[PDB]
């Protein structure tokens, strides 16, 4: 079918161009409508704008003085460039395909219809935080167990900004994994703590390595875990 | 097209009072006399009293005198001027007053006691 | 956008009424939006659903004008807790740019679950890096509201502790971390450190010593 | 002085006007509002005013009298008589061969119509056309169908009527708001029935103009609103139906034609200059079913 | 709008109402007063108004016609 995936800087300084892109899968770009949506913490969903299968522009007047939704049909990629960003522009940006419906209530010739739009398939989301503070990489410190069933994990200390992705054995170990929500310390850096439940038989020895990725810092660090 | 519309049901307690309406439509309100009939299970249908909108002249039944009061309120706007609202008030309620109260009208305005038209009923539980 | 509360029981029926009633012929969209997650299209045309939505999600069609648009959830689950939006399109009002308000459905009467505290001592790499950190991991508790208290040997700490707000899990339970950043000398000069997690009724304790 | 806006939509036809209106007390005013079709108002220089103010007074129709045509029978007094004419191909003038007498005429329905005669009496046998002198172009030709063409009309908007006390017993009935959708008042005819009926009319038209000449149909050429459009009454409101879709066929040798109709409340009727009537709005959705039985044509220098 | 008081006494029945009334000139008013029995007036919320205003118009009886019942004879036409 059709699936999407966004990709953005994740951190843009105030009063700057918030560039973004979204590549769709298993579908043609020039025969569907596409909508951009952002959702801030504490605020409801906000409809950015939408582009047609004829590549027509129409933005929310709450934002139209700053948005420009482009699209390039050579691939399945369409962009989104908000500029003059402020602190209120921190939100998750979802890439959804709009589909055009024509609600007819009277005579079609007299123009007694109105057009409604519904998004059926959505993207996963890309977190974009705005702050004058620069980027910052993490630093993984392992957590060893201490002997039936035991638990082990990786401490992802001070990093900025959200988020980070945690894999175990590059993706093989996926049962019992439990990545925890981060904590914004008063110093301004998030701290995430992953943990995996493991049978006590494999403690000696089944090699366990946690994979930590933080895209705003171009880092990919790993570390072992052993008593 | 004679149609009598009453008010919703009410749950009262002994000592309180009630007020129910009966909006008629489809005939000259001041020409035909209206009545009020209560219907309790296991009892005879009791006639409370009739009211003539021409001046509001009323006649109460003896077992209800002093506790029953019937009024009217016909609209004074000649566009829909064919409708009145007969109100019924029963004070010092007892558990024996629990029934379904109807407002009736004769088949014609010459003879009043041939109740051809009935309201949907206003159940009261004391 | 502000949020409208709602409280239904597990297995009962819900009636999420739209907050912006229509003026003419309506074409309402319903979205299930879990916080910090991709929304789900429940109903796009007044009564029509997409492929992959249970029958227990029904939308009211406008055949006679007057019937307001409401979302009916029959046989609610614990996983049905999310936000719900009424995207109201009608012939009188113009272009429905904004989504609905916010109906945060909270299901009452879910199974009460006890937490699972797991306290780890500081890592040797960070102790070698001249810093210490205790990680009191809590998970699989309901309702999601816990109180964390740290004790140095036997005295309360309070200074230097950060705590997660109880986020929701996949199994509809809740989890939260609990960090205590110590100096590498303060962690060695003490005998034991405990993490008192008082969830709902009574507390659970996990202790860790420097040996 | 009316303060009007457009009723929220996207063509801005019927307006939403507010005004300082008198009350039951001669020293109190009130800021009430109402809906008026644009055909009833004109601007000053936004500010509007009722169309009839610089012309004549206006009397609101009593909402208890009926606009319905009732069969009226005309009778001659004693000593007089009415002469019928049972000739089924009798054109207007000449000597009727089969004559009978009646004390009263038949049920005459005084249906006020225009261009298209509505609810009239059909003709037996074949459709005849009249006009006193058919060759005089300035004489209205009366064509009388023999089969009825069904026409359906409606004002789809669900209207509301608001009573506004403007004095001791003076209650002006205004248009409150439109419940539900806002649509367009129109009329329907069967294109097949209208095609065969326009064929029946062009049939008898050759007996007066020639078996080879062309017969062309067009819409009105100008004048007032009451003449350029099909004007009549439907449920109690006066339509003005654009008949350009009915008269557009040059003849030589499932369907549904829809006419865009407007609505007026401030009419003078007949054509008198002196008094206009305000028709109080009809509550609910309007639709009426009528037959068009006649037609009033007007020809325009060789053989076409 | 009527501005009424009680007529000085001690039951306060007939009132003493004053009002801004029109004159012979369409641009001049006048503050005249009159007595009205309470059966003819109703309050607003002291301020009063004539009872018939929210119902119908009112015509003052000509003070030259007689309210006296005169013996009227009903007769049938010829042939009856
Ligand atoms: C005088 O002359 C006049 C001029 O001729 C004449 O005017 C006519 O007036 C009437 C009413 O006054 C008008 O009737 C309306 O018609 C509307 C349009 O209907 C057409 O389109 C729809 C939708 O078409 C899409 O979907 C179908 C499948 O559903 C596809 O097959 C189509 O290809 C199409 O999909 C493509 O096109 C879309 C563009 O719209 C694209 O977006 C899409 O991507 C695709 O590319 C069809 O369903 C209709 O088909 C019906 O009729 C055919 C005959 O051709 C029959 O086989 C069968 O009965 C079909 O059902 C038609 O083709 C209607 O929308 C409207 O009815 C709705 O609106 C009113 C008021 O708003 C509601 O009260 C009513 O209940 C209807 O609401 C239903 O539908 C909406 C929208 O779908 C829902 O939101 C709503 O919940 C409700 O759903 C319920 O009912 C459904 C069935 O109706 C059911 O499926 C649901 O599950 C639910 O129960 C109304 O009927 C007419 O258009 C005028 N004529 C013209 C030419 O404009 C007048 O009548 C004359 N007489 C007078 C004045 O007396
Ligand atoms: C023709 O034009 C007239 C105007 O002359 C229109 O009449 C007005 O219509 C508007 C709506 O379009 C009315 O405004 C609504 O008033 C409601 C009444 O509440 C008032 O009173 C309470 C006290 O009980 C106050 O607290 C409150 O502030 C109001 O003063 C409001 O409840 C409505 O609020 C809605 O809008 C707000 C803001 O968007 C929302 O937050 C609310 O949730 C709610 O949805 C609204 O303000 C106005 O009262 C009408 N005026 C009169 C005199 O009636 C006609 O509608 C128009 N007709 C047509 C056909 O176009
Ligand atoms: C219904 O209500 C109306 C009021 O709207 C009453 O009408 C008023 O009645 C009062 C008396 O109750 C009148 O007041 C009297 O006015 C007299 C006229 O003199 C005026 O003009 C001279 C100039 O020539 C001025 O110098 C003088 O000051 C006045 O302005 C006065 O002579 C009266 O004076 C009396 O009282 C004073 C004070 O108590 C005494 O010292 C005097 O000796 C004297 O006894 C008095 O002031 C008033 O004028 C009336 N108004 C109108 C518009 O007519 C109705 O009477 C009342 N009806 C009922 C049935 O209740
Ligand atoms: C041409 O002639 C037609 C028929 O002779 C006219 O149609 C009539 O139009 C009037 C008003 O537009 C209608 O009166 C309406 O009545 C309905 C209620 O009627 C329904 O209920 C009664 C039961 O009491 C039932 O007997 C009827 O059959 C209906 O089912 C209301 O909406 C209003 O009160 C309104 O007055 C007539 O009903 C209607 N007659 C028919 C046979 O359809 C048409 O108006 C004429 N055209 C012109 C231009 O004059
Ligand atoms: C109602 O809508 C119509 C149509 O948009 C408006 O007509 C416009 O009037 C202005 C006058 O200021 C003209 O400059 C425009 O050219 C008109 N537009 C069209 C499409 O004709 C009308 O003004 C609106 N009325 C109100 C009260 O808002
Ligand atoms: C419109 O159509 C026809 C005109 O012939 C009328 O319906 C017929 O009326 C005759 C005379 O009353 C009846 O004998 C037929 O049985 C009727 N046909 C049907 C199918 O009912 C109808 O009354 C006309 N309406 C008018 C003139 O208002
Ligand atoms: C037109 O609108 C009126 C109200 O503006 C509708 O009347 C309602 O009818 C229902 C019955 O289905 C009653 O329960 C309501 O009480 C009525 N409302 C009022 C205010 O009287 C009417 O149904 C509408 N009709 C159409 C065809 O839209
Ligand atoms: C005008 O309206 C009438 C009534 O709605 C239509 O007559 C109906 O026609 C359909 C289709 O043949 C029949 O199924 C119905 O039984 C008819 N109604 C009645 C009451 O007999 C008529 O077709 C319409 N004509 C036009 C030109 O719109
Ligand atoms: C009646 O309808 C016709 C078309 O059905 C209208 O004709 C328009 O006339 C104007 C010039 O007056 C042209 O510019 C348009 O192109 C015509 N429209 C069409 C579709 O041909 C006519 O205007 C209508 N009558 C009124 C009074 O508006
Ligand atoms: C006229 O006199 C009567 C009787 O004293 C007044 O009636 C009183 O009205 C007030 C209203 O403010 C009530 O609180 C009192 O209880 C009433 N008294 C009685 C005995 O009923 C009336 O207000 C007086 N009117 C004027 C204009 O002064
Ligand atoms: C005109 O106003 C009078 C005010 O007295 C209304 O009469 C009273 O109305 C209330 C409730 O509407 C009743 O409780 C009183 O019993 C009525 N009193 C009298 C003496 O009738 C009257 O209904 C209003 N008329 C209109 C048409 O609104
Ligand atoms: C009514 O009169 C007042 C007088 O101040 C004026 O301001 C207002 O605009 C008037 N209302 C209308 C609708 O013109
Ligand atoms: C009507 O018929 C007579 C004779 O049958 C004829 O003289 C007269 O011209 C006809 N009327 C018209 C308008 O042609
Ligand atoms: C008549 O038709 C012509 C041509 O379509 C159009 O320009 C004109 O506006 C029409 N007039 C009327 C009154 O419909
Ligand atoms: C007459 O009008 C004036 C206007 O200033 C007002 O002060 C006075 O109270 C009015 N008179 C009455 C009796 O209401």
């Amino acid at each position: 079918q059709v699936q999407l995936q966004e990709s953005g800087p994740g951190l843009v300084k105030p009063s700057e161009t918030l560039s973004l892109t979204c590549t769709v899968s298993g579908g043609s770009i020039s025969n569907y409508y596409w909508s951009w949506i952002r959702q801030s913490p504490g605020k409801g969903l906000e409809w950015i704008g939408y582009i047609s299968d004829s590549e027509s522009t129409n933005y929310n007047p709450s934002l139209k003085s700053r948005v420009i939704i482009s699209v390039d049909t050579s691939k399945n990629q369409l962009s989104l460039k908000l500029n003059s960003v402020t602190a209120a522009d921190s939100a998750i940006y979802y890439c959804a395909r709009a589909q055009q419906g024509k609600r007819i209530y009277g005579m079609v010739s007299f123009g007694e219809f109105f057009y409604y739009y519904y998004m059926d398939v959505w993207g996963k989301g890309t977190t974009v935080t705005v702050s004058s503070a620069s980027t910052k990489g993490p630093s993984v410190f392992p957590l060893a167990p201490s002997s039936g069933t035991a638990a082990l994990g990786c401490l992802v200390k001070d990093y900025f900004p959200e988020p980070v992705t945690v894999s175990w054995n590059s993706g093989a170990l996926t049962s019992g994994v439990h990545t925890f929500p981060a904590v914004l310390q008063s110093s301004g850096l998030y701290s995430l703590s992953s943990v995996v439940t493991v049978p006590s038989s494999s403690l000696g020895t089944q090699t366990y390595i946690c994979n930590v990725n933080h895209k705003p810092s171009n880092t990919k660090v790993d570390k072992k875990v052993e008593p | 097209q004679v149609q009598l519309v009453q008010s919703g049901g009410q749950m009262k307690k002994p000592g309180e009072s009630m007020r129910i309406s009966c909006r008629a439509s489809g005939y000259e309100f001041i020409d035909c006399t209206l009545n009020w009939i209560r219907l309790a299970p296991g009892k005879r249908p009791e006639w409370m009293g009739w009211l003539k909108p021409r001046g509001g002249a009323v006649n109460y039944a003896r077992p209800l005198q002093g506790r029953v009061t019937m009024t009217r309120q016909l609209s004074q706007d000649p566009d829909d001027p064919d409708w009145g609202t007969a109100f019924l008030e029963l004070r010092s309620l007892t558990v024996d007053d629990t029934a379904v109260y109807f407002c009736t009208r004769g088949k014609n305005c010459d003879y009043n006691w041939d109740f051809e038209h009935w309201g949907r009923g206003t159940p009261v539980i004391v | 956008s502000y949020v409208r509360p709602l409280s239904v029981a597990l297995g009962e029926t819900a009636s999420i009424s739209c907050g912006r009633q229509a003026l003419g012929s309506r074409a309402v969209q319903w979205y299930q939006h879990r916080p910090g997650q991709a929304p789900i299209l429940l109903i796009y045309n007044n009564q029509d659903r997409p492929s992959g939505i249970p029958e227990r999600f029904s939308g009211t069609p406008d055949i006679n004008f007057g019937t307001r648009a409401t979302l009916t959830i029959s046989g609610v689950e614990a996983g049905d807790e999310a936000d719900y939006y009424c995207h109201m399109w009608d012939s009188r009002s113009g272009f429905s740019w904004s989504f609905g308000g916010a109906t945060r459905l909270t299901v009452l009467g879910q199974p009460k679950a006890a937490p699972s505290v797991t306290l780890f001592p500081p890592s040797s790499e960070e102790l070698q890096a001249n810093k210490a950190t205790l990680v009191c991991l809590i998970s699989d508790f309901y309702p999601g509201a816990v109180t964390v208290a740290w004790k140095a040997d036997s005295s309360p700490v309070k200074a230097g502790v950060e705590t997660t707000t109880p986020s929701k899990q996949s199994n509809n339970k809740y989890a939260a971390s609990s960090y205590l950043s110590l100096t590498p000398m303060q962690w060695k000069m003490h005998k034991s450190y405990s993490c008192q997690v008082t969830h709902e009724g009574s507390t659970v304790e996990k202790t860790v010593a420097p040996t | 002085t009316l303060q009007c806006t457009n009723v929220t939509n996207a063509r801005g036809e019927l307006k939403n006007c507010s005004f300082n209106m008198t009350t039951e007390l001669r020293d109190k005013k009130q800021k009430v509002y109402s809906l008026f079709y644009r055909l009833d108002v004109v601007q000053i220089n936004k500010e509007y005013r009722l169309i009839n103010c610089n012309t004549s007074a206006i009397t609101q129709a009593c909402p208890k009298v009926s606009f319905e045509p009732i069969p009226i029978h005309y009778c001659a007094p004693a000593g007089f008589a009415i002469l019928k004419c049972k000739d089924k191909k009798f054109n207007g003038t000449g000597p009727c061969p089969s004559v009978s007498t009646v004390q009263c005429t038949h049920g005459i329905k005084p249906v006020v119509s225009t261009q298209l005669l509505l609810n009239g009496s059909l003709a037996e046998e074949e459709v005849m056309i009249r006009s006193e002198n058919i060759t005089n172009n300035a004489k209205n030709i009366l064509v009388q169908f023999n089969t009825p063409v069904q026409i359906n009309c409606t004002r789809p908007n669900n209207n509301t009527r608001k009573s506004i006390r403007i004095g001791p017993g003076q209650a002006f009935y205004a248009t409150g708001d439109i419940i539900g959708d806002i649509r367009q008042a129109h009329c329907n005819v069967s294109k097949a029935t209208w095609n065969e009926t326009l064929g029946k009319v062009v049939k008898q038209l050759r007996k007066h103009f020639g078996n080879n000449t062309i017969i062309r149909f067009a819409n009105s050429s100008g004048g007032d609103l009451e003449v350029t459009t099909h004007s009549f009454n439907c449920g109690g409101e006066f339509f003005y139906c654009n008949t350009s879709g009915l008269f557009n066929s040059t003849w030589i040798s499932n369907d549904s034609i829809t006419l865009p109709c407007r609505i007026k409340q401030i009419i003078n009727m007949w054509q008198r200059i002196g008094q206009a009537m305000y028709a109080p709005p009809i509550q609910g959705v309007i639709r009426c079913v009528s037959n068009i039985t006649g037609l009033i044509l007007t020809r325009d220098n060789s053989t076409t």
